[PDB]
RNA sequence: CCGUCGCCGGCAGUCGAGAGUGGACGGGAGCGGCGGGCCGGAGCCCCGCGGACGCUACGCCGCGACGAGUAGGAGGGCCGCU
RNA sequence: CGGGCCCGGGGGGCCACGCGCGCGUCCCGGGACGGCGGAGCGAGCGCACGGGGUCGGCGGCGACGUCGGCUACCCACCCGAC
């Protein structure tokens, strides 16, 4: 079987290359996307109260 | 009717002091003299239109004797206007200080 | 068949996690334990040609070439052009005025209709204003201005696919040597179907151009650069 | 004969899938554990500093122990004692970072190379981004891109490092098998620093680059890899 | 540029017999196959001794 | 209508000019074909800027387009008809070439044999 | 032996043509005409060759006997197939695949025999 | 992309039937999942008779690092002359 | 917003938690937790940030004037060059 050269892809930019090396990176990512949308919705409630 | 391209000067090639790299040209577009003012032009098609002796074919007409070398504006060069441009074949040095058209094709507006 | 039951946060990441989606699918109770034609027979042409013929379709080739080319590896992307996702520039909403930059109708001011399936923009100039008929035009050869006409409550006919506007071909059935010059088919003629779809759309776009003042003369002029204006300083 | 040889073939492909999903769950939970352990470390430095400011006292942190050296000066006209030290750090070419373990043996030979290297104390983001973007391995003296965890696990696996996340924890929390993990990495190949060097030939604390900029080396790594 | 030395890169070593003896070249093909497809290090010793010069391969007496 | 090669890659030459010998312009006694400049002060040998380039191994062409004619084929030189049939099974990657010595009577027979044997001939108009 | 004879005729042979960066070979029972150990019509205990017929109709399939390896007057048995193009190929395919007679020269015998029939078709201008 | 060096790298498995991180049996005792009338068990390919290329083994294929040079050394020359 | 798989006992979020019997430990007959026990494989669809590019996308032009190709052909300019 010929093993040719695998093109090195950037896991810092390519998501499924990151998940092949770190499967936990998906769980951090869904926790930080949801946490940033929960804090952002919580700061447009402070702005929509003092107005 | 109307001009419909923006007029630019071929200044020179991308160069050091004692070396020049003829594959990249340097253009001065009239009207823009700051690097923040040049983001409009960064993908735009550009042409060097000139005339020669023999007739060549014209796409969309009878054989003229105008010929075109096509290029693209790729990046900015410096702090005052001055984009640099990559042409399909390198510009002849006869063109230095003549007109290069900048075209408004591919648009982002 | 149900929907996906797992909304997307961003592309390639679902919202609900792995064990959370075990229980939204009720997989705790929904689990499972364990478990041509190539030849035909074709009848006799007898008598005493006895027995039917077994004949295969897909016969074996009469001529192999001298050499062949090895087949490719596999790619995991790389869809055909019919399956590309179409993008539309955010400046362009249905009803905007476009400045055509490229064709025979350079400089014209046309009004943007529906976007077609292959990404091309179905545009009309009102033919009574600037002689651009219902055409396609390309997205990146077009400047979107900021002027808008409400094309809501305007009925575009649904037989206006990409196949409606695609050019026609004839040449060249049964002709092998060039002596007989043929001055036919290089003239394009407007069909009656093409000519009344224009009238169906101009009939209901024009009352909204005559609504706002002096948009007509704007849509009759052509765009140009003069000794003043530079396009990075213009506002479109 | 023939039907029994499918069923022995389909059951050995079944054990390999069960073994594969067990190993994916191990490296998942090892990385969830390391995420907790980095919060343990990062929050503790804040709490130890706050409880000293309450009592009117000072908290001196631990003297750091992971450094990241970078050769900044090229290979022309280098004195021989300096030239031998740079090839013990595996800095054979310009812009060729590596991790070193700080102790008195390694600090006194980083002082020999003061004007050739720039170094300091990297943080967790810098050791993540160098391993993922630019980490290659020395696998029977070849330089192999770390595109899969089986490359790490076939070499460092007898030390407990079986995925790229374990390797990052072994470098950053300078563990008992730091030596084998660091030597597994082919030394890094960084580009030219984007935005300039600000006078390469002189020391950092007098306006240049050489020597120990201490945690500002992280600001250099971002614009260099 | 890198700071390495190149004078010992090419390591001097036989990798075929220098003779054109066709019976010797023919059992080099046998033992080169046996050295590849086998874990035996006997065949890897016998292969390289077939490569050697006559003076690196002396006569063994019967006694 | 000509015979087509098997595949036709884009042939990229790393250099299209020849390597002329240093100072072959200044003399008739110096021919243009290359000799390596062995001389203690030679500015070609020492590779100054703006001088004649010296041939080296980095200019070597991609070795799947090497010796390829500009129409996809590779050249094989033939003398008579019976050594034309070694190209019978090299049909779509090698083309025959009748050598210069072959007379007018005999290179008729090479041309029509190769036409009925699907072999492209590079000079099939040579005594006509 | 086929290997021992090959070490003689590998570089020194009257059938061997070495011209510009390529080598050919002109011995009779050689498919592909390449100088190779697998394709060599003289050294193996069993060979296959295909040639055009006496006149320009058909192909002559010649195979090699088991028995008389040192008897060149009777070592080869020659068969003329003059079928259509499709069934002369399934004939050569059966002479190699069904007898297991040297079944590595199989498709090289089909590429040659198909190309030797296309040579016999009447040329059109 | 070209070359060199290294991997004492790979390819004689042209094995479309080759297939093993051990296999067989052969009785002693048993399970599940199969055919229920609680009794019982091998498919040796084929409706297709068929399935690219290769391996001048001094060949072919892969992977990684590397490339200044006088004097001088050494190799290759399908460079040339009689 | 310390640690103890956020020790444990009682009274909205998250989980890469999810067969039964049989033993184990623990907790309050009941549980929870097991890395423990002698017994064979789920199947089919899709989608893809996944072992290096494709289109199942398109247009124009053409024999006595144009198309492409050319270098030890000539000339021109820029840069380099004793
Ligand atoms: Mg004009
Ligand atoms: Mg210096
Ligand atoms: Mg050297
Ligand atoms: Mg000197
Ligand atoms: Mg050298
Ligand atoms: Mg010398």
């Amino acid at each position: 079987k010929i093993h040719r050269r695998v093109l090195k892809k950037n896991p810092l930019k390519n998501l499924r290359i990151m998940l092949k090396l770190n499967p936990y990176a998906k769980t951090m990512r869904r926790n930080t996307i949801l946490r940033q949308a929960r804090n952002h919705k919580l700061r447009v409630d402070k702005a929509a109260a003092a107005a | 009717s109307g001009r419909l391209w923006s007029k630019a000067i071929f200044a020179g090639y991308k160069r050091g002091l004692r070396n020049q790299r003829e594959h990249t040209a340097l253009l001065k577009i009239e009207g823009v003299y700051a690097r923040d003012e040049t983001e409009f032009y960064l993908g735009k098609r550009c042409a060097y239109v000139y005339k020669a002796k023999n007739n060549t074919v014209t796409p969309g007409g009878k054989p003229n004797k105008t010929r075109v070398i096509w290029g693209k504006v790729t990046r900015a060069h410096g702090n005052s206007g001055m984009v640099r441009a990559k042409f399909r074949s390198n510009l002849p040095a006869k063109a230095i200080g003549h007109r290069i058209r900048v075209m408004l094709y591919p648009s982002r507006i | 068949p149900h929907c996906s039951r797992n909304p997307v946060l961003v592309r390639g990441i679902g919202r609900y996690s792995r064990s959370a989606m075990y229980s939204r699918k009720a997989m705790y109770k929904r689990k499972y334990s364990a478990a041509v034609l190539a030849t035909v027979t074709k009848p006799v042409g007898g008598d005493k040609n006895g027995g039917t013929r077994v004949v295969k379709l897909r016969k074996m080739p009469r001529y192999y070439p001298t050499e062949d080319v090895p087949r490719k590896l596999l790619s995991h992307g790389k869809k055909p052009f019919s399956q590309h996702v179409r993008k539309l520039r955010a400046s362009i909403t249905p009803g905007t005025i476009l400045i055509i930059l490229t064709g025979r109708h350079r400089g014209k001011r046309v009004v943007f209709l529906k976007q077609l399936a292959s990404g091309l923009l179905l545009v009309t100039g009102p033919l009574v204003l600037n002689r651009v008929p219902l055409r396609r035009t390309h997205q990146k050869f077009v400047i979107a201005t900021s002027t808008k006409i409400d094309i809501s409550n305007v009925k575009i006919p649904k037989h206006l696919t990409d196949a409606y506007f695609k050019k026609k071909k004839l040449r060249k059935p049964r002709h092998q040597e060039g002596e007989i010059f043929d001055t036919e088919k290089e003239k394009y003629e407007i069909t009656e179907q093409r000519k009344i779809d224009q009238k169906a759309v101009d009939s209901q776009i024009l009352p909204k151009i005559k609504a706002i003042p002096q948009l007509q003369g704007y849509l009759r002029s052509v765009f140009a650069l003069t000794n003043g204006i530079y396009p990075h300083k213009l506002v479109f | 004969n023939f039907a029994e040889l499918k069923i022995k073939r389909l059951r050995k492909k079944f054990a390999q899938k069960m073994l594969r999903k067990a190993r994916r769950k191990l490296i998942y939970e090892k990385a969830k554990h390391y995420h907790k352990e980095y919060r343990q470390m990062y929050r503790t430095e804040i709490r130890m500093a706050r409880m000293a400011r309450k009592a009117g006292n000072f908290y001196v942190p631990a003297e750091p122990k992971l450094a990241f050296v970078i050769r900044i000066r090229g290979i022309n006209g280098v004195s021989p004692k300096v030239r031998k030290v740079l090839q013990l750090l595996r800095l054979r070419q310009i812009f060729n970072g590596t991790f070193v373990k700080l102790n008195k043996a390694s600090i006194n030979m980083l002082r020999i190379v003061e004007p050739y290297i720039a170094w300091g104390y990297p943080n967790l983001k810098s050791v993540n981004e160098l391993i993922y973007k630019r980490g290659y391995g020395k696998i029977n003296k070849k330089r192999i891109a770390l595109t899969d965890n089986a490359l790490i696990a076939r070499s460092l696996g007898k030390y407990g490092i079986i995925c790229m996340e374990d390797l990052i924890h072994e470098i950053y929390t300078v563990g008992k098998r730091f030596k084998e993990a660091n030597n597994f990495l082919w030394p890094f190949k960084l580009s030219s620093p984007r935005g300039g060097m600000k006078k390469k030939t002189t020391h950092f604390v007098e306006g240049g680059d050489a020597g120990n900029r201490e945690d500002q080396i992280n600001r250099l790594i971002r614009r260099m890899n | 540029g890198v700071d390495i030395r190149h004078n010992k890169d090419r390591k001097v070593r036989r990798k075929e017999p220098k003779s054109q003896d066709i019976y010797l070249r023919l059992l080099v093909k046998l033992y080169r196959f046996l050295a590849r497809r086998t874990n035996s290090t006997f065949n890897q010793v016998v292969l390289k001794r077939l490569f050697m010069s006559r003076t690196n391969r002396p006569p063994l007496s019967l006694s | 209508a000509a015979l087509r090669p098997l595949v036709k890659p884009k042939i990229v030459k790393k250099r299209t000019k020849k390597f002329i010998r240093h100072q072959s312009d200044r003399y008739v006694k110096i021919k243009r074909n290359w000799r390596k400049p062995r001389g203690i002060d030679n500015r070609v040998r020492r590779r100054f800027k703006g001088q004649i380039l010296m041939p080296n191994i980095g200019y070597g062409s991609n070795k799947k387009t090497k010796h390829m004619l500009p129409s996809g084929f590779r050249k094989f030189l033939v003398h008579n008809v019976k050594e034309l049939e070694v190209l019978l099974m090299c049909n779509k990657s090698y083309c025959a070439e009748i050598a210069h010595n072959v007379s007018s009577k005999n290179r008729k027979a090479i041309v029509e044999r190769a036409a009925q044997l699907a072999i492209r001939v590079t000079n099939p108009n040579a005594r006509l | 032996s086929a290997h021992l004879q090959w070490m003689v005729v590998r570089n020194c042979s009257s059938f061997l043509i070495k011209r510009n960066k390529q080598t050919y070979s002109t011995e009779p029972n050689n498919l592909k005409a390449r100088n190779s150990f697998r394709y060599n019509g003289l050294i193996h205990r069993k060979t296959v060759g295909v040639e055009p017929a006496a006149d320009g109709k058909g192909v002559v399939v010649v195979i090699k006997r088991r028995s008389g390896q040192r008897k060149p007057a009777t070592s080869y048995v020659r068969t003329t197939i003059n079928k259509n193009a499709r069934a002369t190929l399934s004939s050569i395919r059966h002479m190699i695949r069904k007898n297991k007679y040297r079944p590595d020269l199989r498709m090289a015998a089909i590429r040659r025999a198909s190309a030797i029939l296309r040579s016999q078709k009447p040329v059109m201008v």
